[PDB]
């Protein structure tokens, strides 16, 4: 239906796309991220349309740079252009200022594109629709592990545990319990895990899922392999 | 220069009821013969024929755009393109790239077909069209060429008559000139027939 | 197939709604003008009416000089008009800076009127609802004179020369008394006070009050000055004390 | 230019346009691809010889690259303007890089197309859901498979077109990991044909090996349809 | 800038702006064109909306170069449009080909424009259907474009209100064998015909084109054949 | 129905409605007065504030164009801002391509074109501020009015706002041939005050200025101890 | 304003695109047009409409590319339209400039198959972008080349394209579909083709002793190669026969006319 | 190139020379360089015949399609505000000097425009090569309001000093008169160098070039 614009507001305040396309996040698969001394941790469910599909290559968790991870949810078509945009940025400033980005730097670059919806072209070109995807960024830069969010809005916010996609309101009950605010690693992949195992129809298998972990002296950005994973639930 | 860096001579005399344009057939690189066997001349239809001169690259790319845009003609307006329209078409397209300009310095012989009048024309490189009764020349034996004609050409020749003026005419000019030669290619072309002959000449 | 009056698209019967709407703009300010040509010259009259008694009476303004021979008035949307003549205005500076001459009249007609008619096509654009009509003296041809023109344009672009035409409220009216005086006399005959005169009295016939000279500013162009200039109040009357008998 | 926004949110959060067009998908003709060891095929359903068609063969699997194919579902006519555009990406990418394209970057490319044009400015999304197979220049046969959303996939034996999930559901539960290159093709058909007609004459396959791809004509598909049917109505004697 | 369609195909497959555009470019005054062996007549009626109105100025038959001309019914101002691209494209076309421009040419190139008004954006179709008349190299020759951007080649035709009686009046009075004065006699007759009170030398106004030139024809000349039909 | 719903759309009367309802939107503005008084132009306005925590000069309505003309915009004050810029834009041009003053009539001219090209696109709502200019070129003091329709009028006296009747009959008794900005500071002053409401807004404060001789043909806003306490 | 946009451009709630087939219903009321692809040359055989006793032709010179109903796209191409008769020709002259083009670039004559490709994506085209009605017109493009020898294709106001063997386009063409897939063979010659033509093109506009002034006939063949100026570019092999393409006049489709109401008879008398 | 215009009782009176040289070569002996601009404006160029040709079509058909638009005659104010326009606007890259002559209501015109785009009125102008030794005739024989066969006497014999005393110009004298009504122009007005030494007409039978090879082709 195209009564009101792109652009109208409601009578409540909040624009109408993007609070639609915020409505669109809780169909898609859920995601986590856990921030600790230690590192920060990104857990998603791929939900595999079918048993056939060679699951890696419907990743959810794409990384950024060698110290930066994003785990996205809601639809994927466009989250690989967010990824994409923040690759290009990452590099440039590490092409121009020579050291790795920072996170919320990287946030604000994903932001900046996220914002420019419109329907007027004129001079510039403009996205007809907000993006329908909220990512998850996590890195471990100077100010430590670090777990930043962003929605369709163009608003980025730094969390310290947080869940996306659909089984995201239960999460967040399990959230305000059982989280401390310096748990070890290992906590952090039980307690992930257990979340995932709780909110997903389908049943935890190490290839059903796929978690990926930033460690902070190391500094880098280490996927897990469904073995990795298998380690975890048996524990 | 640049325009006789291919070498290259064309001419073209009016008969009666007819006209005769006749072309060399070396190809060089200004001083060496890349190749012998070349004419200059170009038919576009039953009652006209044009040869273009200059650097070999933008004869060929001018006889392209000459092509398309008559065979463009032919199709929007069904039918064929006259002389005088075909000459004042590619002066036109000559003085576009004014200062980009093509160097090629075309020769364009026509003929009515009912009506018998022959109409000759020989534009610059600039566009700069030039239309006598008698006859055109151009290429690197200009002047040698005007200096026979204007010797062996008179009013009111014949077909097989004129054709021997053409052909004297080529011989006699091209062997004072270093960058034509290796005989030549001339056409005949009257109300209802077109003729092409090729013409023995040194192959100094 | 359900508004087919909102935008410039043909309705069923065949009409521009939007420019059958244009001529109800021009009769809604209740002003009305009337221009005449005599054998020597050309009048516009028009109401200049400004019932509120703090405005300046030499503010608001009906005629006004397109180029230094040629003047306009508009009648009509007050606001539309001013925006016209300064596309006039423009074309004007153009042709003049273009061609080295000063502009014809029936050639600002005709522009006018089709700048008019490109509005009346696109969907986007307003119709401007104001019937200008544009007064002068031109070289006439193959004698050297000047003759009068008066041309109009309406919304729609439909220019046109005329003897003596009358737009704004209750113009028919004042065509009517036209078309009656015409029958008798030859208007390319009279002189310049008889056609004021004449023009007068359509207009006092038309609206019924008997103006006076504070509510008529007259313009003209003559043969003996070629500029377009308003004409003083002190000769209004002259020709109002001589409608009276 | 006309730049309006036409796929705009819903009251829902679905995309109006993205839907409409998956839907202009299941309306079109099937398209089979199975994965094997060695060599990766493509079916498609041809859709008939109205005894009108010239004798001369048309082929409906598109050669992208020397290496790559691609078959379409959906609309005919935006499935050309996207083969099209995916011909010039292989040969500009093979112009600035020397390397030949790998199969999963002209997916990639692909989907980005796809997906651009649900973002964009007047300009509705394409009606095709495309099956991209190939090997890169080290064998590995890659089989990939695009939607109308732009989400690209890769898989091991999909199917697109109508009656898609009856298909998928079924040869799902019948595909061993590891196929011969005879397999292949009778696998291709025997789940293909569970949608088709059994006119034999609306079938098109494509085998692909490393460096070597033919097509199988008429009666080398007959030799398999006749397998196929035999194998079928014996799993129906053992229904019942 | 209202960059979208304003006429767009329906149900029943009618471009029905253009059967809207077409009527309404069949309302205006009445104007006719005959053909014969030795050139082309042109007669439209210069309909005076008052007395007051010039009728000098006034213009139906308009001249496009040395060898064609026209006339229109239906809406004054957008013919202007058409008239004025028109003798651009013929003096554009002498600037090139140095030839005067073929009748057919010419109605290809403001045939185009009408097709490009029926499918460009934001813009509605045009209303007036002109009557092209001249000489080329191949005889003389007559068209009629439309609105929807068709054209033909008629041989005796009329448009605007009053058209299917004058044409059915043409039918009769036509002959294959006709010099020019009896076609500017028939069109000046079947003008009368339906003409709704006497037509004097400036109430119609026609244009005969002969044997390289349109020439319209001035108020005595029409007056020497009003009076004598 | 929707044919008041764009300002490209003339009723069935011949009528824009859109800019009517603009100017429905100036007659419930704070009300303002204007004196063109043969030696100069004095302009006040009131500002009905809707805090007491406003500091003084905040929402100032009566903007500097050039030396010596000013405007005020009764009505929706950004749209006024805005129409003050192309304002400054066109009053700075003449001083810079045609080294010159722009005369007062023309600046009402250029202002009332540029609030009339809002009212003929289909993209585009009128300005909802009508302005007053008060300008002293070389051609004598002038006062002109623009409403958002785009008509220019000049004024002896002018009045405009929520109170424009009652606070105009107040403007029929005044002289205007005689009349002296000096007195006139007051007499406009004591006009806002008479007209004026306090049982609707609690905070409420006039601001005046003025072009004359005395300073030195510029336009700067009044001596704070000029204005009458109430 | 954005509030009257019809919004062409846009899929309708079951991936239907109204316009393109509102286009389609609209070449339906269209005059029909059938062609036949023989194996010695391909025949497209029309109907114009009924003439006016005042109409007349424009004496053109050389009337052999544009009749009433079909046209030439190039010296080996012809076409012809069904649809909107003014629409038509912006998509003709579009096609003559394209393969005028790959002339100019390539020096060879363009392939029926990339012009047929050329043409269609730019019919598609509309259909994805700029928010205006799609050219709503159909083609039978005809032609000859050293690919495939004699081609038909056919045109859908979408963009997609086929190649038919004998296909027929407007009023009645589930017809004539059914019509000449009854009787088509490989091995059928021109002059049998041109028979099979009109005979079914009678039957679509219910004519017996078919007539003359309602029909236009052109057929596309090789004839033997004419210019062949070997002396001016003696390195340029010119092929023994060029195809050109022919429309039929008065004097020349009355002979098989004759035969054709001559076979309607035939195949009637052995009805009892 | 000679070109001279003389302003006479009642028009103008325009003269040009007919040789046109391709560099040192004289490629036609009768070339026309009186253009025509308008039924009663005519313009002579000098320079190079490319652009004198190019710019005077140019601005002689926006004349027509204006004059097509009012209704009225042209004036040559017009016409020379279009050419200077155009002529300036190029910096004297399009390099044609012209004479531009007309007859309106005003009374007779002629201007002359520089390639740089220059403008002057005068009662006589002479442009081209050869233009200094045709001014020295008329400075010597230009007296107020000439008959048409005075003008027509001097224009000719400004010609006749260029034609003998320039390399660049010669072999004919172009004589154009323009009145209000009407416009004459006689092209072969006087041709003083005359066909001396007639020619010998070489005789070659036919046959005595041998051809190899012959394609004739009927039509």
């Amino acid at each position: 239906e195209y009564d009101r614009g792109v652009n109208t507001f409601s009578p409540e305040g909040r624009i109408f796309q993007i609070e639609y396309a915020v409505e669109a996040i809780k169909l898609g698969s859920t995601s986590l991220g856990i921030r600790t001394p230690e590192g920060v941790v990104l857990a998603a469910e791929k939900r595999v349309p079918s048993t056939l599909v060679v699951p890696s290559s419907m990743s959810k968790i794409m990384e950024v740079d060698s110290h930066i991870a994003a785990v996205m949810s809601g639809m994927v078509a466009d989250a690989r252009i967010l990824v994409e945009h923040a690759r290009v940025e990452s590099q440039n400033h590490r092409f121009t200022y020579n050291e790795p980005m920072s996170v919320e730097s990287c946030t604000l670059a994903t932001c900046d594109l996220s914002i420019q919806f419109g329907e007027s072209g004129g001079r510039r070109k403009l996205m007809s629709r907000p993006f329908g995807v909220s990512l998850l960024i996590a890195g471990v830069d100077e100010k430590g592990p670090q777990l930043w969010q962003t929605d369709p809005s163009g608003t980025h916010t730094r969390y310290d545990a947080q869940a996306i996609g659909g089984g995201a309101e239960a999460a967040q009950s399990v959230f305000t319990e059982r989280y401390h605010r310096n748990m070890t690693l290992e906590e952090g992949e039980t307690l992930a895990v257990d979340i995932l195992k709780q909110v997903m129809e389908d049943q935890l298998s190490p290839e059903n899922i796929e978690v990926a972990v930033v460690r902070a002296d190391d500094g880098k950005l280490h996927m897990y392999t469904p073995t990795e994973i298998k380690a975890i639930m048996s524990r | 220069s640049i325009m006789a860096y291919s070498g290259g001579s064309v001419m073209a005399m009016a008969g009666k009821e007819c006209f005769v344009i006749i072309s060399d057939n070396r190809l060089g690189e200004q001083l060496k013969t890349i190749s012998t066997e070349v004419p200059k001349l170009h038919v576009v239809n039953d009652s006209i024929v044009y040869g273009l001169t200059g650097l070999r690259t933008d004869q060929q790319t001018f006889a392209n755009k000459v092509q398309f845009r008559t065979e463009m003609y032919k199709l929007r307006e069904e039918r064929d393109i006259t002389g005088k329209a075909f000459a004042a078409m590619i002066t036109s397209m000559l003085y576009e790239a004014r200062f980009g300009p093509w160097f090629v310095e075309p020769v364009i012989g026509s003929i009515d077909k009912s009506t018998g009048e022959v109409y000759l024309c020989a534009t610059d490189l600039i566009g700069a069209p030039c239309e006598p009764e008698d006859y055109v020349c151009a290429g690197t034996a200009a002047e040698s060429l005007h200096g026979m004609c204007e010797a062996l050409w008179r009013p009111g020749m014949s077909p097989e008559e004129l054709f021997e003026i053409a052909a004297q005419a080529m011989l006699s000019a091209c062997d004072r000139d270093s960058l034509s030669g290796y005989g030549a290619v001339a056409m005949i072309v009257t109300k209802d027939k077109v003729t092409t002959r090729l013409i023995k000449g040194r192959k100094d | 197939a359900g508004f087919d009056k909102y935008i410039t698209v043909f309705s069923p019967e065949g009409s521009l709604y939007q420019v059958e709407y244009a001529f109800k703009a021009v009769t809604y300010p209740g002003l009305l003008t009337v221009a005449i040509r005599c054998k020597d010259a050309v009048l516009v009259v028009t109401q200049h009416l400004i019932p509120d008694r703090l405005m300046r009476p030499d503010s608001v303004t009906a005629l006004y000089e397109v180029t230094p021979n040629i003047g306009c008035c508009m009648t009509g949307r007050a606001p539309d008009g001013r925006a016209l003549v300064q596309r006039a205005r423009e074309e004007a500076s153009d042709y003049q800076y273009r061609y080295g001459v000063e502009i014809p009249i029936a050639v600002l007609a005709k522009r006018m009127g089709d700048k008019a008619q490109v509005r009346t096509q696109q969907a986007g654009l307003r119709p401007m609802g104001v019937v200008s009509t544009f007064i002068g003296m031109d070289q006439s041809d193959q004698d050297g004179s000047l003759k009068p023109q008066i041309y109009t344009v309406d919304p729609a672009g439909w220019t046109g020369g005329h003897i003596a035409c009358a737009a704004g409220k209750k113009q028919v009216e004042a065509m009517a008394f036209l078309e009656k005086r015409q029958k008798s006399t030859e208007l390319d005959a009279l002189t310049q006070k008889e056609a004021a005169m004449i023009a007068l009295a359509a207009l006092q016939s038309a609206i019924g009050t008997a103006v006076k000279a504070k509510e008529v500013e007259v313009g003209r162009c003559t043969a003996a000055n070629p500029a377009f200039q308003r004409v003083p109040n002190s000769e209004v009357e002259e020709w109002l004390t001589a409608v009276a008998e | 230019s006309y730049d309006r926004a036409i796929t705009v949110f819903s009251p829902d959060g679905h995309l109006f346009q993205v839907e409409y067009a998956q839907e202009a998908v299941k309306k079109g003709l099937a398209a089979v691809g199975v994965l094997g060891s060695d060599s990766v095929v493509i079916a498609v359903e041809k859709k008939s010889a109205v005894k009108l068609q010239d004798s001369r063969t048309i082929r409906k699997i598109y050669k992208v690259d020397a290496n790559i194919y691609l078959a379409f579902a959906g609309l005919s006519a935006d499935a050309r303007v996207l083969i099209n555009k995916a011909q010039l990406e292989c040969q500009r990418f093979s112009l600035n890089y020397e390397d030949t394209m790998d199969v999963d970057m002209l997916v990639r490319y692909v989907a980005g197309v796809q997906q651009k044009s649900t973002q964009s400015g007047g300009s509705r999304p394409f009606g095709v859901a495309t099956v991209i197979g190939g090997f890169n220049e080290d064998g590995k046969p890659h089989l990939w498979k695009t939607d109308p959303s732009g989400m690209c996939s890769a898989w091991r034996a999909v199917a697109i077109g109508r009656h898609d999930q009856t298909v998928i559901e079924y040869m799902e539960k019948s595909y061993k990991d590891g196929m011969s290159r005879d397999e292949c093709v009778h696998f291709a058909i025997k789940s293909l044909l569970e949608v088709v007609e059994s006119g034999s004459r609306n079938i098109e396959l494509l085998v692909l090996q490393y460096k070597e791809a033919r097509y199988l004509t008429e009666e080398e598909l007959q030799k398999f349809v006749v397998e196929v049917e035999k194998e079928r109505e014996e799993e129906a004697a053992a229904k019942k | 800038e209202a960059f979208y369609g304003l006429t767009t195909f329906s149900p029943s497959g009618k471009l029905i702006q253009i059967e809207y555009a077409t009527t309404a470019a069949g309302k205006g005054t009445t104007a006719l064109g005959v053909k014969a062996t030795d050139g082309v007549v042109i007669a439209a009626k210069k309909k005076a909306p008052s007395t007051l109105v010039d009728a000098s100025s006034i213009q139906k038959v308009f001249v496009l170069d040395e060898h064609v001309g026209c006339t229109y019914s239906g809406m004054g101002p957008d013919c202007r449009v058409l008239i004025d691209s028109a003798r651009k494209n013929c003096q554009q076309y002498k600037l090139m080909y140095n030839e005067p421009i073929p009748i057919s040419q010419l109605v290809r190139k403001i045939s185009a424009i009408y097709q490009e008004f029926t499918q460009s954006g934001g813009v509605r179709p045009f209303g007036c259907s002109l009557l092209v008349a001249g000489v080329d190299a191949n005889g003389y020759h007559l068209y009629q474009v439309d609105p929807s951007g068709t054209f033909w080649a008629w041989k005796a035709t009329a448009i605007g209100t009053g058209s299917p009686d004058a044409k059915a009046f043409l039918e009769k009075r036509y002959t294959v064998d006709m010099e020019l004065e009896d076609a500017v006699h028939t069109a000046l007759l079947t003008l009368k015909e339906g003409f709704d009170g006497q037509m004097t030398s400036e109430n119609t106004q026609v244009g005969r084109v002969v044997e390289n030139r349109f020439e319209i024809l001035s108020v005595d000349q029409l007056r020497d054949y009003l009076d004598q039909i | 129905s929707g044919h008041d719903q764009s300002t490209d759309v003339f009723s069935a009367e011949g009528r824009v409605f859109q800019v009517e309802y603009a100017g429905k939107a100036v007659d419930n503005s704070s009300t303002a007065v204007a004196a063109c008084c043969k030696d100069g132009v004095v302009v006040a306005v009131e500002k009905v504030h809707t805090s007491r925590m406003l500091e003084k000069g905040s929402n100032n309505r009566i903007h500097a164009v050039d030396r010596q003309a000013g405007i005020c915009i009764c009505g929706l004050l950004p749209d006024g801002r805005a129409i003050v810029s192309r304002a400054r834009q066109e009053a700075e041009n003449s001083r810079d391509i045609f080294a010159t003053p722009i005369r007062g009539s023309v600046l009402a001219n250029r202002v009332g074109e540029f609030m009339h090209a809002y009212t003929t696109h289909f993209a585009y709502r009128p300005f909802g501020c009508s302005a007053i200019i008060a300008s002293y070129a070389d051609d004598g003091p002038q006062l002109f009015v623009s409403d958002p329709s785009g008509t220019v009028a000049g004024y002896y006296g002018v009045a405009l706002g929520k109170a424009k009747t009652v606070a105009k009959s107040e403007l029929e008794k005044l002289d205007f041939s005689s009349l002296t900005c000096d007195e006139a500071v007051g007499k406009l002053a004591s006009i806002l005050h008479e007209v004026h409401d306090k049982q609707k807004d609690k905070l409420y404060e006039v601001e005046v200025a003025w072009v004359c001789d005395k300073s030195d043909r510029k336009f700067v806003h009044v001596p704070a101890d000029m204005v009458p306490a109430e | 304003s954005h509030r009257y946009d019809s919004r062409t451009t846009t899929f309708s709630p079951e991936g239907r695109l109204y316009q393109v087939e509102y286009a389609v219903e609209a070449i339906q009321q269209a005059g029909t047009v059938i062609g036949v692809c023989t194996k010695d040359g391909v025949v497209l055989a029309g109907e114009k409409m009924v003439p006016h006793p005042l109409f007349d032709s424009e004496s053109m010179q050389d009337k052999n590319t544009s009749g009433e109903k079909m046209y030439k796209i190039a010296e080996h191409i012809g076409c012809s339209v069904a649809g909107v008769t003014s629409d038509a020709y912006a998509l003709l002259n579009y096609a003559r400039l394209s393969a005028l083009r790959h002339q100019y670039t390539f020096q060879e004559p363009m392939a029926i198959e990339d012009l047929c490709r050329i043409l269609c994506d730019e019919k598609q085209l509309y259909t994805q972008y700029g928010g205006v009605r799609p050219y709503g017109v159909s083609f039978l493009l005809v032609g000859w080349d050293r690919y495939y020898g004699y081609q038909l294709y056919s045109t859908e106001p979408s963009g997609d394209y086929s190649a038919w063997s004998a296909y027929a386009i407007g009023q009645n063409d589930q017809v004539a579909h059914a019509l000449l897939k009854k009787d088509w063979h490989e091995s059928m010659t021109l002059e049998d083709g041109m028979l099979l033509a009109l005979r079914v093109l009678g039957k679509t506009m219910d004519t017996a002793k078919i007539d003359l002034d309602r029909v236009e006939v052109a057929v596309m063949r090789k004839v033997p190669a004419s210019n062949i100026d070997q002396l001016l570019d003696p390195f340029k092999h010119h092929p023994k026969t060029t195809p050109r393409f022919q429309i039929l006049t008065r004097s020349e489709l009355k002979p098989h006319a004759e035969r054709a109401d001559q076979a309607r008879e035939a195949e009637e008398k052995a009805e009892a | 190139t000679t070109i001279v215009g003389v302003v006479y009782r009642d028009g103008v009176v325009l003269g040009a020379d007919t040789r046109a040289t391709e560099g040192s070569i004289v490629a036609d002996k009768r070339c026309r360089k009186i253009h025509y601009m308008a039924p009663n404006i005519m313009c002579c160029g000098a320079g190079t015949s490319a652009d004198t040709e190019a710019v005077t079509n140019m601005v002689s058909s926006h004349l027509a399609l204006h004059r097509l638009e009012t209704g009225k005659q042209s004036r040559v104010l017009e016409a020379l505000t279009l050419l200077k326009r155009h002529l300036y606007r190029y910096q004297g890259h399009v390099s044609a000097a012209l004479v531009l002559g007309g007859v309106d209501v005003e009374g007779p015109f002629l201007a002359t425009i520089a390639p740089h785009g220059s403008t002057d009125r005068l009662p006589f102008v002479t442009m081209g090569s050869g233009s200094i030794a045709a001014m020295a005739q008329l400075e010597a024989a230009y007296k107020d309001n000439m008959t048409c066969e005075e003008a027509k006497e001097l224009v000719a014999s400004a010609i006749r000093k260029g034609i003998f005393n320039d390399p660049y110009s010669g072999t004919q004298v172009d004589v154009c008169v323009i009145t209000k009504d009407k416009t004459e122009l006689t092209i072969g007005y006087d041709k003083p160098n005359e066909r001396m030494y007639p020619r010998q007409e070489v005789l070659l039978p036919p046959g005595t070039t041998p051809v190899l090879k012959e394609e004739i082709r009927q039509l």
